[PDB]
């Protein structure tokens, strides 16, 4: 019970730090699952953009709840010589917004 | 002495291309909900400019950050505890929606459903996402000033132009612009945590990520004013505040944040920094604000020092975290090469997202110029971006550390050109800035080649420690609604039990 | 009339109180995400500083006055705090707080109803609860001229007697109200109704008055858990 | 004693009833996953067929009897159903159902407490609620010899008068109980207490008696939604 | 005529290797929680045997499935509506935990914590996951009979040995064993749906997956008896029942189920089947149970028939689903080649998970044998597994359809051997079984080569249809607890609003 | 309100089918998110098993809530000639259970 937890008030207090400027607490953090479950997805699919930009960037298409939700760049291109920087992640702001179209 | 760790971030503004890819990916993942559609956890601003929200750097206006009282004690600029509580019925400094922008959408469907016999070509007009009403015109946006969009006299209101004769910069030949991408600084002495009456904001012990507890937040909306970087955004629908979460779901397993891995310019670096939590208040309360930068560096600890390593282990820092700290690109840039600098250290929050200042085209001159100390390449004195502007942004007005960073970058360039073009060893520039060939080569490795494994050195947050990962692995995610999550006491009015826990106790010990 | 008398003043108070308490507990345990003040200030800062401060400072003055006025046992400092002295305090101090409250309340209601950004994002419960508070505050102020007809505190004695009987679970509380002006009857019923609706409205923010902040260390860090 | 009299029979019934209703609604809307009969049969089938059927058939007989016994207005078929005839029905039919209920209840409690698989997987609420039901059923049977002392239905008239006053919100309900045997007092209080605890126990399964099944088409298909 | 679609499944028992990989992956993903640790949505059984739960095929004992009354009307074997309700206080046919097995764990920690000076080597003993008590011995498990584990007289109690003189099979030289992996059949006329008093079980219109609503289920535990395949398992902790969910989260986007994609033997095929829902009762109530198999085939519709295609579109079947139905490996095996057969069609549920019977080594004989119609390869009459056993399992005792399937498989082998070994065309075997060269080559393509794209042809469940995918895409997953999910009416006691919905209505129409 | 939804009882009834043997309903199905959110994960990592089996099978290691939760076989091996079956999915029951060890 979250209500009953309030009674463990002072009991959840750990050591203070920085000469009393701070307090370490030992309290529940389960609420953090809220953002974790948003990031979680069904799968990622490799795709790119059929637009005339010259980018030719490979992306990870995220499917969640059986729908396309967002995309982030693939970074697994075959690496260039050791004396050259690699291509990853490529991408651009336009491409990062493509997912918007599907159900817009 | 209490050692804690955190994955800090460094953004190389010299490589910044101001593309906003970082902003779009964050938005798609974290803030596409009604209530936070106007909120950009990560936002990029073109300077000179006033930013998002407008004039966020003006603390006299917004009251963010800390002040050091005459007695030497720290107090939120917003006011002490009583002063702050006295403002709770109506936060007098609160930024309004118009300080950000009124979120809008367009009536695209009119393009599809326009009736036959229309007198003119149908069009999609703007509509407010706040009222649902037609908007006569869009007058503002989160990136309205992009690429010097607006009259100079307007952009130059930029707080960072303080103490600078800016007239000369209104001349075409002296034009300059740079990009400042930013997110929450996940400070060591966060002003937000200190200004929340409910105590819903906290810094995670294991990785230093600062979060607003969505259960515990009561919507007092004081924290928004408290943050001098204005990186906390009120969710107007839920009635609670939200902020960059440093992508903790990814960081927890050793992955880069979304804005870091998706940074097209490859300017973001992630690396562990070990800090002495017991020194936070001492550092943040130093008398001269120009000393805050160095005072913070002094709170960072040497990860290769056995004294620090043994203390770290004693204080609970995982071995893999200590190891990551020993190959941290952030530590190298902030502590070793002195290329990275904090963003507005004078706010006294001890920010953990730092920046390498940008180089720029040489300034306008009488002629084509002559070979300088760096040959055909620029000398720090010739750069067009006024160093004082950069100092106001990163070092509380002290140009010394900014000049050092810029000069060292140019020195590396001089040294590498001698090597790759002349096929000769020329350390003249490096010696002038106190760099060794080895340091210049490592700088080059990380800044130029910048392999993925070198840009991001993120250790696991070790969710198995001090918790029960086994039952969690087996039952997390089955969101049927057991109503038992979020509390340590087992009793619950609905007479239920946690789905991801073991209720039948072992009787064999 | 006697049936309605016992219902509203002997039965209803316990229904409202039970709902108030179990509703608050249940919403706290199963509705933390819904437990917020629901600020609308950012959407329209205009007039909020004046309106909200007048309303809250006023309503809090009323709360303090009502709390000690009806819950303080007569024997406590009886000589220094006779009932008619308490009534004068209520009429003048409470009246003043009531005026501040009503002005703030009316300004807030005008804003919620006619400010496009606030009206467009409001919930029906926000309009209902504020409307009832404005009405209740007005009803309260309207009792003053009635109390003025009995400066000997006779009316207040009846009302306090009823309130104390209710909170100590002594049956027959309604008998204390015999002969009291009808206006007081209405005020009491709407007041209790506010407790009934309390857990299903934004009023839950009241439970969260940030008292602990005044003595809390500034920096908070949460350990692995 | 008069204070406790009014509390338990004039006030408490409304607290229990309010909690019963708002608690049921809140648990239904926010606790669907917790809304189940909580069968333990698979873990230990032994004796369940006899125990559960005796208990449920008995308790349902009691429910029907209590429902029509206390809620049916006197004027309805008054000539054919005088109070003393209703009492005889309650004593014999209700008594029989009570015996079936108690035997089943005791067997179920013995099982819950001493069958390792059931005891190891029970919640405290399951033990508490069943223990109170067993006690309440026993208390009920114990009132029979007291009712037998007034076959003219005088005692039942008092109890029914109280019950009807409570459900129609007529104040002064406790007065109907004047002089009734103490055993009846206890039975009523524990009975109301069961309503109070109801929403926080497995008893919520009662709300779900599958009446619709008797006339439902066999195959169910859910469209896209 | 009301057309609906469903992704059916076919398991080729001839390629089955009885490895249980399918069972482990399902378990890890869906049933590792306390309460269902003993439940195996997918379980593999070695035959002859009684299975999991023990003797589940014995309907006289367990009362599963449907019966056809004298008046021709269907009724759950469990009883009609009133009969069933009369059994609600204590389901008299309910399988007990011991019918499955008492779930156990071991005291591994004793190996780690055993004290110094122990008299003997420490060991990890079994403990019950139901009571937490020490178990003197493990006496049962979900796969106890694996590979003929147990005396023949015990295994032979197998219901499928009915009407068979089984004595000869107790002889070493006549030994035989096969594997039967199984999950929920996601029936067209599910007995579970019909036997749930709360109406919490339903078949999804768009893809035919059968689910138990975890909100609405009240734990009446009658459905468990109703299912003749005993594929519904009571969650002893939550007090509600659960069952194979056909991995709908994956199917919804066009992915194979976990047990299908992880099937090591590559014996599982997934393909759409279009069926006439209006004919379900007529088919399931046919008088002779040996006609149920064909009656069900008659409910399946030809996906290449324009009449069916146009009706499908009219009935709302997505174009991509119709397309998938036209290249369904399941349709080819069940309808065209007649290789796949239903599992226990006599239960009258019209199961949707079918099986191709297994071939087996030739039976014991006097000598090494002679070349038969198939040369050195087996003739159907020589297979050691008694065809009557397979018929009891798949065709209500009718050996005709089983012999056809087996003979056709052997015919394909004969034809391919002539081709690959003799380099000649020999269609003698195919002609004898009514197969064309083209059919044999396609059978070979799907059964032998079995490319991934040919084994699984799963279309999307199109979650965007009749719903609002846009707001969902933007806000699904933020499980903060808005308390507004699961209901169509907007009013809610906690005065909240859905996180993944739009509350501010457009005023521009 | 789920309680108020009960009042839309008959209103949520669609067409009957199979001559009254079945009923199509138009009711809420949001509860289905319960199993969807279990399948959802943080990422998949390619790994295999250092055990002496000869399998050498590549697997998708699922990380969820920042922990290893389960594994399913990779199926992306370079395909064999058209006349030969491909290797996917490989795997075995032993390998499918490896995830158990991490926090066991
Ligand atoms: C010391 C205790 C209290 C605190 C700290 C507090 C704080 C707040 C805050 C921060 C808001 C949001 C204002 C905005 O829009 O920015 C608010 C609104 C409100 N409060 Fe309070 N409050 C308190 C006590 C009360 C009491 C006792 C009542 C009446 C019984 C009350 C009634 C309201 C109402 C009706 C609103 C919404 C006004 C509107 O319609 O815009 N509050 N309160
Ligand atoms: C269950 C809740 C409440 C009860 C039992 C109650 C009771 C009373 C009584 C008995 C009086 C007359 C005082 C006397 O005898 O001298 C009074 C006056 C008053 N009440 Fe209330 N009241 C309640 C709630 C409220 C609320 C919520 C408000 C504000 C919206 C309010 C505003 C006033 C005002 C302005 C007055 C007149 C001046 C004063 O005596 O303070 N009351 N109330
Ligand atoms: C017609 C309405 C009812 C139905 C369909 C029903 C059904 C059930 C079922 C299916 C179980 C689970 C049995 C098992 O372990 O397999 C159960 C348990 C129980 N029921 Fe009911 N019930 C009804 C009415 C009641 C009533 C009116 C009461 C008492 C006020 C009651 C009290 C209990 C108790 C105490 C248990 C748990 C017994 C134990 O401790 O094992 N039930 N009921
Ligand atoms: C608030 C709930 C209840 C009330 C108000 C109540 C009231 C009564 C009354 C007034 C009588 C005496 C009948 C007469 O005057 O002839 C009685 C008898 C009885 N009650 Fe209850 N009762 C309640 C709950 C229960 C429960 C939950 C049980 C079973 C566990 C139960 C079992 C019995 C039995 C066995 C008898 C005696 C025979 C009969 O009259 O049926 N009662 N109850
Ligand atoms: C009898 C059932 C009461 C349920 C109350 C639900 C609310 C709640 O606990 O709010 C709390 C105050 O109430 C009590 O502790 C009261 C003691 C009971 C009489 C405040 O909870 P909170 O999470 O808003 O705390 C925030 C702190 O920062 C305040 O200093
Ligand atoms: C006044 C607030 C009442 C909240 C009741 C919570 C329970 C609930 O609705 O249970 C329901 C019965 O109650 C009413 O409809 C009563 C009318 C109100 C007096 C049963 O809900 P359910 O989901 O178990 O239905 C299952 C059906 O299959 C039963 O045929
Ligand atoms: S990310 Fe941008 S540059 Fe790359 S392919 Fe897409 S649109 Fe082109
Ligand atoms: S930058 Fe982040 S941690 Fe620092 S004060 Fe602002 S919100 Fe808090
Ligand atoms: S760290 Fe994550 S939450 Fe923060 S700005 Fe970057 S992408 Fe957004
Ligand atoms: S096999 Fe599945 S759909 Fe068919 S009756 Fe059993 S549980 Fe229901
Ligand atoms: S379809 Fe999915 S849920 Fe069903 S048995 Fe296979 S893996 Fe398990
Ligand atoms: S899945 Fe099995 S065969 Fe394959 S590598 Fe792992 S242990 Fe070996
Ligand atoms: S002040 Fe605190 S209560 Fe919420 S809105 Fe800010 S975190
Ligand atoms: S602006 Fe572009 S360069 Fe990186 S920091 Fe943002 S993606
Ligand atoms: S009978 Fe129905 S109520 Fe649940 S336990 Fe089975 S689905
Ligand atoms: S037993 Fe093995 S062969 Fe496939 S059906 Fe299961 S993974």
């Amino acid at each position: 019970s979250k209500f009953l937890d309030r009674f463990r008030y002072a009991k959840q207090k750990g050591e203070t730090f920085a000469d009393g400027h701070g307090q370490l607490l030992n309290t529940n953090r389960d609420w953090e699952d809220g953002y974790r479950q948003r990031w979680q997805h069904d799968k990622i699919v490799r795709s790119t953009h059929g637009v005339n930009c010259t980018g030719s960037c490979s992306w990870k298409i995220y499917v969640k709840n059986g729908l396309v939700t967002w995309e982030t760049q693939q970074t697994d291109y075959p690496r260039t010589r050791p004396d050259l920087p690699n291509h990853e992640p490529r991408g651009c702001p336009r491409g990062a917004s493509y997912s918007w179209y599907l159900y817009s | 002495m209490k050692i804690r760790s955190q994955v800090g971030m460094v953004l190389n503004l010299d490589k910044a291309i101001g593309c906003h890819t970082c902003s779009v990916t964050c938005k798609n993942v974290w803030t596409s909900r009604e209530g936070v559609e106007y909120a950009w956890f990560n936002n990029v601003e073109t300077k000179p400019g006033q930013g998002f929200p407008t004039d966020w750097e003006n603390q006299e206006k917004y009251k963010g950050g800390w002040i050091r009282k005459i007695n030497g004690k720290l107090q939120p600029r917003m006011g002490n505890r009583a002063m702050l509580l006295g403002k709770i019925f109506a936060n007098p400094h609160l930024p309004g929606i118009d300080d950000y922008y009124e979120p809008f959408d367009f009536d695209y469907q009119n393009l599809h459903t326009a009736p036959e016999g229309s007198k003119s070509q149908p069009i999609a007009r703007p509509r407010s996402l706040i009222t649902g009403e037609r908007m006569a015109k869009i007058e503002k946006g989160p990136n309205w000033e992009d690429d010097l969009g607006g009259e100079f006299d307007k952009l130059a209101k930029d707080k960072n132009f303080d103490n600078i004769q800016k007239a000369m910069y209104s001349q075409f030949e002296n034009t300059f612009m740079m990009y400042l991408p930013r997110l929450c600084e996940h400070c060591l002495n966060p002003a937000c945590v200190a200004t929340c009456p409910s105590g819903a904001i906290y810094k995670r012990e294991e990785d230093g990520i600062v979060l607003i507890d969505q259960d515990k937040c009561r919507g007092w909306r004081m924290c928004i004013t408290g943050c001098p970087y204005k990186k906390i955004y009120f969710n107007w629908k839920s009635g609670k505040s939200e902020k960059c979460i440093f992508c903790y779901p990814r960081i927890e397993a050793g992955q880069p944040t979304v804005c870091s891995e998706t940074c097209v310019g490859r300017i973001r670096y992630l690396g562990v920094l070990l800090y002495d939590a017991d020194a936070i208040e001492r550092a943040a309360s130093t008398e001269n604000e120009k000393d805050l930068y160095q005072r913070q560096l002094d709170v960072f600890l040497d990860p290769n020092d056995p004294k620090v390593i043994e203390q770290a282990i004693k204080d609970g820092i995982p071995l893999s975290v200590i190891e990551a700290a020993q190959q941290s690109p952030v530590y190298k840039m902030a502590m070793e090469w002195k290329l990275a600098l904090p963003l507005h250290p004078e706010y006294r929050t001890l920010p953990m997202v730092w920046y390498v200042p940008p180089l720029s085209p040489i300034q306008s001159a009488a002629d084509a110029g002559e070979l300088g100390s760096n040959g055909i390449l620029p000398d720090v004195e010739s750069l067009r971006i006024p160093v004082q502007y950069l100092a106001n942004l990163l070092t509380a007005g002290d140009t010394k550390p900014v000049l050092r960073a810029l000069k060292r970058m140019l020195a590396m360039r001089h040294y590498k050109r001698a090597e790759t073009v002349d096929g000769k060893v020329d350390t003249r520039a490096l010696e002038e800035v106190g760099l060794t060939e080895a340091q210049a080569q490592e700088m080059y490795r990380y800044l130029a080649i910048a392999n993925y494994e070198d840009r991001f050195v993120v250790p696991s947050s070790h969710r198995e420690l001090a918790r029960e990962a086994f039952p969690e692995k087996n039952g997390c995610g089955f969101t049927f609604g057991d109503g038992c999550h979020g509390s340590d006491t087992k009793f619950n009015l609905f007479n239920s039990r946690r789905i991801d826990a073991i209720d039948v106790t072992s009787k064999t010990e | 009339m006697q049936f309605l008398n016992m219902f509203f003043f002997d039965i209803y108070p316990y229904i409202a109180g039970a709902v108030f308490l179990i509703g608050s507990w249940l919403r706290y345990d199963y509705g933390q995400y819904t437990w917020r003040a629901a600020s609308s200030q950012m959407l329209d800062r205009k007039g909020m500083n004046l309106a909200s401060n007048l309303f809250h400072i006023g309503i809090l003055g009323i709360f303090v006055g009502h709390f000690f006025g009806m819950l303080t046992p007569h024997w406590m400092a009886a000589a220094w705090l006779p009932i008619e002295v308490k009534q004068k305090m209520a009429m003048f101090a409470g009246g003043a707080s009531g005026v501040l409250c009503l002005i703030g309340g009316v300004l807030l209601l005008k804003r919620r109803l006619f400010s496009p950004r606030v009206r467009a994002t409001t919930t029906g419960a926000d309009i209902l609860i504020l409307s009832l508070l404005v009405i209740q505050c007005a009803l309260g102020l309207l009792t003053i001229p009635f109390s003025a007809q009995h400066m000997d505190g006779s009316e207040m004695m009846k009302l306090v007697g009823w309130a104390q009987s209710v909170v100590t679970f002594h049956g027959g509380a309604s008998q204390h109200l015999d002969g009291v002006a009808f206006i007081f009857r209405l005020h009491l019923v709407l007041g209790m109704t506010l407790f009934l609706l309390f857990p299903f409205s934004r009023l839950i923010h009241i439970w969260s008055v940030p008292v602990e902040y005044l003595t809390r260390k500034y920096q908070l860090v949460r350990a692995r858990h």
